[PDB]
RNA sequence: AACUCUUAGCGGUGGAUCACUCGGCUCGUGCGUCGAUGAAGAACGCAGCUAGCUGCGAGAACUAAUGUGAAUUGCAGGACACACAUUGAUCAUCGACCUUUCGAACGCACAUUGCGGCCCCGGGUCCAUCCCGGGGCCACGCCUGUCUGAGGGUCGCC
RNA sequence: UUCUGGGUCGGGGUGUCGUGCGUGGCAGAGCAGCGCUGCGAUCCAUUGAAAGUCAGCCCUCGAUCCAAGUUUUG
RNA sequence: CGUGAGCUGGGUUUAGACCGUCGUGAGACAGGUUAGUUUUACCCUACUGAUGUGAGCCGUUGUUGCAAUAGUAAUCCCGCU
RNA sequence: AGGCGGGCUUCUGGCGUCAAGCGCCCCGCGGGGCGCGACCCGCCCCGGGGACAGCGUCAGGUGGGGAGUUUGACUGG
RNA sequence: UAGUGACGCGCAUGAAUGGAUGAACGAGAUUCCCACUGUCCCUACCUGCUAUCUAGCGAAACCACAGCCAAGGGAACGGGC
RNA sequence: UAGCAGCCAGCUUAGAACUGUCGCGGACCAGGGGAAUCCGACUGUUUAAUUAAAACAAAGCAUCGCGAAGGCCCUCGGCGGGUGUUGACGCGAUGUGAUUUCUGCCCAGUGCUCUGAAUGUCAAAGU
RNA sequence: CGGGCGCAGAUCUUGGUGGUAGUAGCAAAUAUUCAAACGAGAGCUUUGAAGGCCGAAGUGGAGAAGGGUUCCAUGUGAACAGCAGUUGAACAUGGGUGAGCCGGUCCUAAGGGACGGGCCUACGCCGUUCGGAGGGGAGGGCCCCGCUCGACCGAAAGGGAGUCGGGUCCAGAUCCCCGAGCCCGGAGCGGCGGAGACGGGCGCCGCGAGGCGCCCAGUGCGGUGACGCAAACGAACCCGGAGAUGCCGGCGGGUGCCCCGGGAAAGAGUUCUCUUUUCUUUGUGAAGGGCAGGGCGCCCUGGAACGGGUUCGCCCCGAGAGAGGGGCCCGCGCCCUGGAAAGCGCCGCGCUUCUGGCGGCGUCCGGUGAGCUCUCGUCGGCCCUUGAAAAUCCGGGGGAGAAGGUGUAAAUCUCGCGCCGGGCCGUACCCAUAUCCGCAGCAGGUCUCCAAGGUGAACAGCCUCUGGCGUGUUGGAACAAGGCAGAGUAAGGGAAGUCGGCAAGUCAGAUCCGUAACUUCGGGAUAAGGAUUGGCUCUAAGGGCU
RNA sequence: UGAACUAUGCCUGGGCAGGGCGAAGCCAGGGGAAACUCUGGUGGAGGCCCGCCGCGGUCCUGACGUGCAAAUCGGUCGUCC
């Protein structure tokens, strides 16, 4: 809500910076090995808690 | 008609979240949140119903920064007994101090 | 003509089979070491470009030291690196140093980065009060000793 | 796909509901201003008027248009 | 004992509850009484209709017909004489 | 743990707070201290029970409150 | 065969396992009457959304092989013999 | 002086004339009614997802325990804890189910309870 | 020689793929339509117009819990958004939440839970104001201060000092900018001003305005009183007040909204005919000063029966009414400072990324109402229901103490003003027929605030303005059967249907009449049974003020 | 390991149009010899009545029944100081 602790905001701030897309220059680095973050996830479809 | 709304987080209509309407300069009605109404203190006798008077009728914190003399009146019991029950007392005074120099 | 079925060729769908293996499983051997000097675990943060994992802790993708002796690498690029000869890239080892917050977690508490006290230092104040910043401390139980005490509890001397 | 033929409007017939807007009145419970004038549901005349009527009603021959070219077959 | 993916649930035939009788009791009743979810067809046949199909092609296309075979239907009463 | 044991408040919906007074002593007219006022002595704070309640442990009775289990077979179902 | 008022040797009514009664009350059970109505005689017509057709999109239950019948026998009711 | 003059202000009620096709709460909103029987007095509550009822509750009535070292009940346990910030007009345990009118007979059975070492049966310990 | 050694079955396990199958289906809440722009591409995006719905218990505007970047701008149209897409709550790249006075923080409510003690073989548990040698603040220079003290946690709706007006952004806002304040804390000089401060009595200089010596005052003052004055010393201790009291009803004061009257001003709409017409806009913050208005078992004078005063109702009076004169409290209303400079409305000029600026005029005069809400008062009603604690703040009692000796001192409840400081955390957005939960953009579920015009008793239903929206996971063409619904309609009969009047049909508002059996006398009752109802033109009655 | 649903209790907050019948108390006018009565008005009581939001969920045994929904939808209906 916007009623949150300072906890509570600090760790909804770690998840929205890992929720950022692959570097695309990791894509060439690995040569499309790792193409796509596989811990993306979506606020309406999984939820964190 | 306008229909306006709240101006704080709290939605409910407790007892701390009264409001008001005002115009302001800008041809506008928005609520404005005032204070509880204070309450005249009481006689110390227990026995008046009524209040006391020459004495303001604010919130307790308000009567720190309030004068004396807006928080008393100029009377022996002054603030704290009415009038009435003053005169009672220093008559029931004199007449049983008296009392006991006639048993003498 | 179509449509349906059968057989074969080719092409799809699908992933079997085979070959491969820096993994597992099992047995044996040598050691057999955590922590209030803050452990295990957890949280957050750290790369020029970095999400994850791994590695680290505001000195944060590593510092010093020693051995090794020319690289790191995706693209950069730039090295108090290289013609080491301004005693060293990297790696390994790791006797120096460092190691945020929670956690036995320790001022009191925690769905709070909440609320305190003592001492010292610098500044604002210069009239030592107050304000800000920095550092050292303040949990519980128990042992030895010191200090300060308490009770005609048992006495001594007046 | 031109002895022409086929549509769209219009006209007439038919039928349905029911007397249109406007205008006129010394018709109108009345009422208000200076005989007159204004307000006033309704009523009367114009007015069996008005409206709509094949989209699956009937007949015109008045008006104005249209005539092209999918696929396949011995 | 035709017929609930045809219906209606009245009855019976879960769980609620009342009475009578029975049982120390929990409970029983082939006794009475009240309230109690009735699910799915788009598949294959059957049937009802609706396109179309002999394709072998100097046959294509149209009109007028014939008919195998299948269905088949009328029933009963009153009044007058 | 506010007056226990032994030889001074009833007329009123007032007031009551570390002693006035007296005695004695110590310092620089100004301060301080002590005793009486406020009796003396004592072994438990004051009351109510009291070797009975109660506690520990054996023994008998009660105990579907609770636990475990059982509730034969044949059979024109 | 229902409802109500009576009759009572009542399989098996009965007195706080409460008897009798009861104004008001009830989305409780039941009977009759008035009004009303397509519940019915006896079905017909109109409208909206569907079904239907089409562009796009696009599942599931289910499935031994499968799917015309009569009789016979058979595990005593076949679809196959 | 059986009060008058001026000015201002709304919103309702009653009666009457006239009038349209006897239509007028014109849409909308919006109780069918009556005579009786059964059950429960009533309001309330209940089987979330088949049973809203006649079931449960209820006020009323009646019985039962207990004066605190107590009645009822909890905890492995503290003679700890609940009723209890309580004290019989109270708390705890039951049946009936408002009001009206009544509530009959039976204590043999089962159960509860009282009497008592004055007599049988009768453990451990002791003798 | 050693086995994890041979599959068609086990409603076998895992993975994959068919028939059904281009099938069911994309059918809840009235609606779309024409043109244009962008574009490879348009029923679906955007703009304009037309026609409609939600109709203020909204399909509107803002929050709590919850979500956690979904918020905002640009770009893309692979996947996803069950048709499409030039669109998105999708994807990609950037950006965004600013506080002394909003809330957390602070207080204790239920309750949780340490300490002492007891218990448990133990990890630990019981218990919570009781229980221990539980007191580490205050004062007099070394005395004495403390029983109510039992740590502490526990409310983003309880208690709780103090921020409001205008402007600004693509997104922020009581936080930013401007303007105007306020509260709390801080001061041996706490920086000034004022208060405390009013002077008398004896002799002389003296015929004077004044000046010399002594002595004595002075911790304010006014009013008969309620009580008023800018201040107006005061400890321990005590007492009291506020914080801090339910639900319901009647009435009154004030705002907001609505309505009416200006033949008011400024724009707009309508004009075929009429319409001095219709619609929109006409303003003032907190704080302070003053005054209306409301309330008062508040004071003085006086004295009541022929009792009087008075409310819608009540209630009040010799324990003292009525009347006359005063006091205090609440004033969120009006005037003024703020403050018109600003904000709206209209007009003109300059200008097209400094341009995105400068000027003019206006912002007016009244009325009431069974109107609706909010609020402040006041009088009642109900209870075998009495409807919170604490932090914190204040007054009084108390007179221990301090202050100077003739002009000041002690002390000042700012007492007029000045000086300094106010840390930490939350702050975007959605808040629901697509940002929450239900596997989803799910006809479900989820706590509140604001709320207009007409009809009407109504916050009912129907229609409209502000605001919002495209009909709720798709378009087009048909109108067969059979369904769901419109609670569609119906000749004659009227329950003959059926287990059964199931279903829906009649009745329905309001006024005036008229209402039985039975009953616990309350009821039954809107019993039953009749009449009236539109429109228009009049009449009569019900008021206020001078 | 769970009382984010639900059952009960406690603390602290919020909410419930418009109408109807109309009880005690009071005022006035009539009847009385007193006991005490009658009419109108006032007043606004209630686990009172019609009824919106709310809160519930009767009937149609309607819709739906590989649904919008692992319990929902429509009309009707209970209650609403
Ligand atoms: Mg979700
Ligand atoms: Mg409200
Ligand atoms: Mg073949
Ligand atoms: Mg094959
Ligand atoms: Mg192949
Ligand atoms: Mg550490
Ligand atoms: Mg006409
Ligand atoms: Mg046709
Ligand atoms: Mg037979
Ligand atoms: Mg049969
Ligand atoms: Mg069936
Ligand atoms: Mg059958
Ligand atoms: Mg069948
Ligand atoms: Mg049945
Ligand atoms: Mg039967
Ligand atoms: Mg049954
Ligand atoms: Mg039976
Ligand atoms: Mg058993
Ligand atoms: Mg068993
Ligand atoms: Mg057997
Ligand atoms: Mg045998
Ligand atoms: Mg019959
Ligand atoms: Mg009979
Ligand atoms: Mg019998
Ligand atoms: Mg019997
Ligand atoms: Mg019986
Ligand atoms: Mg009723
Ligand atoms: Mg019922
Ligand atoms: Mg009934
Ligand atoms: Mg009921
Ligand atoms: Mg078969
Ligand atoms: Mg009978
Ligand atoms: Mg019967
Ligand atoms: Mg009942
Ligand atoms: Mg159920
Ligand atoms: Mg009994
Ligand atoms: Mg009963
Ligand atoms: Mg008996
Ligand atoms: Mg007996
Ligand atoms: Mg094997
Ligand atoms: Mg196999
Ligand atoms: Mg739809
Ligand atoms: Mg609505
Ligand atoms: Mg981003
Ligand atoms: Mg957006
Ligand atoms: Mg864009
Ligand atoms: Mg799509
Ligand atoms: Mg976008
Ligand atoms: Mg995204
Ligand atoms: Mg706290
Ligand atoms: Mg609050
Ligand atoms: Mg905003
Ligand atoms: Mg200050
Ligand atoms: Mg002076
Ligand atoms: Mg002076
Ligand atoms: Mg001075
Ligand atoms: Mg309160
Ligand atoms: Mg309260
Ligand atoms: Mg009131
Ligand atoms: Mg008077
Ligand atoms: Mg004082
Ligand atoms: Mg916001
Ligand atoms: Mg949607
Ligand atoms: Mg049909
Ligand atoms: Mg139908
Ligand atoms: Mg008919
Ligand atoms: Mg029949
Ligand atoms: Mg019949
Ligand atoms: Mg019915
Ligand atoms: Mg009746
Ligand atoms: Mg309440
Ligand atoms: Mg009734
Ligand atoms: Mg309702
Ligand atoms: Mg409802
Ligand atoms: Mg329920
Ligand atoms: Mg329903
Ligand atoms: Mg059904
Ligand atoms: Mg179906
Ligand atoms: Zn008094």
């Amino acid at each position: 809500a916007s009623h949150k602790t300072f906890r509570i905001k600090r760790f909804l701030a770690k998840k929205q910076k890992q929720n950022r897309p692959i570097p695309q220059w990791i894509r060439m680095k690995t040569g499309n090995k790792i193409r796509y973050n596989s811990k993306r996830r979506h606020w309406r479809r999984t939820k964190l808690g | 008609v306008q229909r306006l709304t709240y101006r704080r987080r709290l939605s409910y209509n407790t007892a701390s979240n009264k409001t008001r309407l005002s115009r302001t300069p800008g041809n506008r009605i928005v609520y404005l949140y005032t204070k509880k109404t204070g309450k005249s203190p009481k006689s110390a006798c227990g026995i008046c119903p009524g209040r006391l008077r020459g004495i303001r009728a604010v919130r307790p914190q308000v009567l720190m920064r309030l004068s004396k003399t807006k928080k008393h009146v100029s009377r022996a019991y002054g603030g704290s007994m009415c009038a009435k029950c003053v005169r009672d007392r220093i008559k029931r005074a004199f007449l049983i101090e008296e009392q006991k120099i006639v048993v003498k």
